[PDB]
RNA sequence: CAGCAGGUCUCCAAGGUGAACAGCCUCUGGCAUGUUGGAACAAUGUAGGUAAGGGAAGUCGGCAAGCCGGAUCCGUAACUU
RNA sequence: UCUGGGUCGGGGUUUCGUACGUAGCAGAGCAGCUCCCUCGCUGCGAUCUAUUGAAAGUCAGCCCUCGACACAAGGGUUUGU
């Protein structure tokens, strides 16, 4: 109920339409963090390295239109952080993008 | 109310839209928008353009 | 009887328009438009069908170096007819005329706009094709 | 911690730029105490530091 | 909307209005069809079937 | 929104007599009202209170 | 007067495109964008661009901007020492 | 609580113009084998046709969704005749 993980797809073109060429990719990582705090209630969001590679795989200017991403709220069992829960966000390689919904996967 | 067929593309041009073009020797051509207008002014044959009706009358497509 | 029904006008003072008649002239240098009251720094422009003051630059020398009245019969700027059609004639053309509306010439090369015909019925007499 | 010293020495021993010097990020704590060459040349034999390959510039 | 304060007595204001055509083409770009049925008949069959 | 009207203009004395035009209009969706009260006003020397 | 877009004498010079040690991209080598970042994209600005029709009618003045531009085959006037 | 809004997906509309792959006896021709057959076979080969009005985008400030996902009376500061 609190350590649940599930699939999501994020349309970048919705969240970057308007910004300049040199700030498209940095804004996208900020929008993934903003998107992760809405569904998952944890304000602390960690973006895994392969997801950062996937957004930057086509340059800072030509950010990919659609991306399929996995959000996983975790336990935070080691750090005595003021936040008891965090979300680990990782990238899922997907070939075809049409007709995929936010399915709830089982860990 | 006279709907009339575009000279380059071949789509029906409703009376409120389109553009009228008449060259010097005396004949008149009809364009639905500037997309079709820009092609005819640069000597582009519609028969080599895929999306026009005359392509479909030449390649026997559709129907 | 016949009104104007204002159109899009795009031929200001200084434009050279070709001669579409048989007076021997080639071009017409627009010097001023007859009927324009004016405005500060606003160049007097003419559409099709307006009596305009022109001057031949190249052509027959007995027509050059003097002032001739003219009526514009073709224009490049797309103007809107009242039924909602946008027309342009791929060139700017005019004819040499006097103050009464009588042509110096006798024949017209190229079409003449429909609104130019009814304000100037004598221009429509020698027009080979209309609109 | 501070591996600026280790990268400068790793460039001189390997005769490379230090662009091709790759320090091990996961097991880092036994790299910082090697504050000289031949303390890191042992780490070359230990596989902690590997010369990165040249970026490919294809002539084909 | 509000009724006019002035007393409208002109041939422009008192002209009877009879419509003849309604232009219901798409305003989301340069449309060319009034309705879907007029479009689909001219569009013919599509790949999405 | 806005759209065209093709209509017949029958004004006398014009050049557009017995010919058609296109005409820009504005579409205003006008839902019916619900009356939920009345108010009264009295004229005063200081205004209309 | 400074970690100042200023000034200061020299050695070596990869690959591609391309006449070229010209301009652009990449390798070796070097760096974090040059006394800071985040949020919006108001006016007026600085630096770039585009404009239907006319083409200097603007202005003291074609100022600025704009046109042509490389190579190959023709062809090339007045004048002249 | 007219249960609502958000996200995705689905269509509608539209922008551009026919995607990769496959197949072809199209394809200027060229090369190999040789049953020296060269309409014989196999390869390279700009491009062409069928799939293919195809592929891609489509609100960030376009329209319906009740198709999936979770969320939604939750927090803080003040206000008295």
């Amino acid at each position: 109920n609190e350590v649940v993980t599930r699939e999501y797809t994020i349309n970048i073109h919705k969240r970057i339409h308007g910004v300049g060429f040199k700030k498209r990719a940095p804004r996208a990582l900020k929008e993934i963090r903003k998107f992760a705090m809405k569904e998952m209630g944890t304000p602390d969001v960690r973006i895994d390295t392969r997801l950062n590679k996937a957004v930057w795989a086509k340059g800072i200017r030509n950010v990919p239109y659609r991306i399929r991403v996995r959000l996983s709220r975790k336990r935070n069992e080691d750090e005595d952080s003021p936040n008891k829960l965090y979300t680990l966000v990782t990238y899922v390689p997907v070939t075809t993008f049409k007709n995929l919904q936010t399915v709830n996967v089982d860990e | 109310m006279k709907v009339e067929l575009c000279s380059f593309s071949g789509y029906k041009i409703y009376p409120g839209h389109g553009r009228r073009y008449a060259r010097t020797d005396g004949k008149v051509f009809q364009f639905l928008n500037a997309k079709c207008e820009s092609a005819f002014l640069s000597k582009r044959n519609p028969r080599q353009i895929n999306w026009t009706v005359l392509y479909r009358r030449k390649h026997k497509k559709g129907q | 009887s016949g009104a104007k029904f204002r159109i899009s006008l795009g031929l200001p003072v200084g434009a050279v328009i070709n001669c579409a008649d048989n007076t021997g002239a080639k071009n017409l240098y627009i010097i001023s438009v007859k009927g324009i009251k004016g405005r500060l720094n606003r160049l007097p422009a003419a559409g099709v069908g307006d009596m305009v003051m022109a001057t031949v630059k190249k052509g027959k020398p007995e027509l050059r170096k003097k002032v001739h009245p003219a009526v514009v019969i073709r224009q490049r700027k797309s103007y809107r007819r009242k039924d909602g059609v946008f027309l342009y004639f791929e060139d700017n053309a005019g004819v040499i005329v006097n103050n009464k509306g009588e042509m110096k010439g006798s024949a017209i090369t190229g079409p003449v706009a429909k609104e130019c015909a009814d304000l100037w019925p004598r221009i429509a007499s020698n027009a080979g094709s209309i609109a | 911690s501070m591996l600026r010293l280790q990268k400068r020495l790793a460039s001189s021993v390997l005769r490379c730029g230090k662009k091709k010097v790759w320090l091990d990020p996961n097991e880092t704590n036994e790299i910082a105490n090697a504050n000289s060459r031949q303390q890191i040349r042992k780490l070359i034999k230990d596989g902690l530091i590997i010369r990165k390959p040249v970026t490919v510039h294809s002539r084909a | 909307l509000r009724k006019s304060l002035l007393v409208q007595t002109k041939r422009r204001a008192l002209e009877k209005i009879d419509l003849k055509f309604i232009d219901t083409t798409s305003k989301f770009g340069h449309g060319r069809f009034q309705t879907v049925e007029e479009k689909k008949a001219f569009m013919g069959p599509l790949k999405k079937d | 929104g806005m759209t065209h009207i093709v209509r017949e203009v029958d004004r006398p004395g014009s050049k557009v007599n017995k010919k058609e035009v296109v005409e820009a209009v504005t579409i205003v969706e006008t839902p019916p009202m619900v009356v939920v009260g009345i108010v009264g006003y009295v004229e005063t020397p200081r205004g209309l209170r």
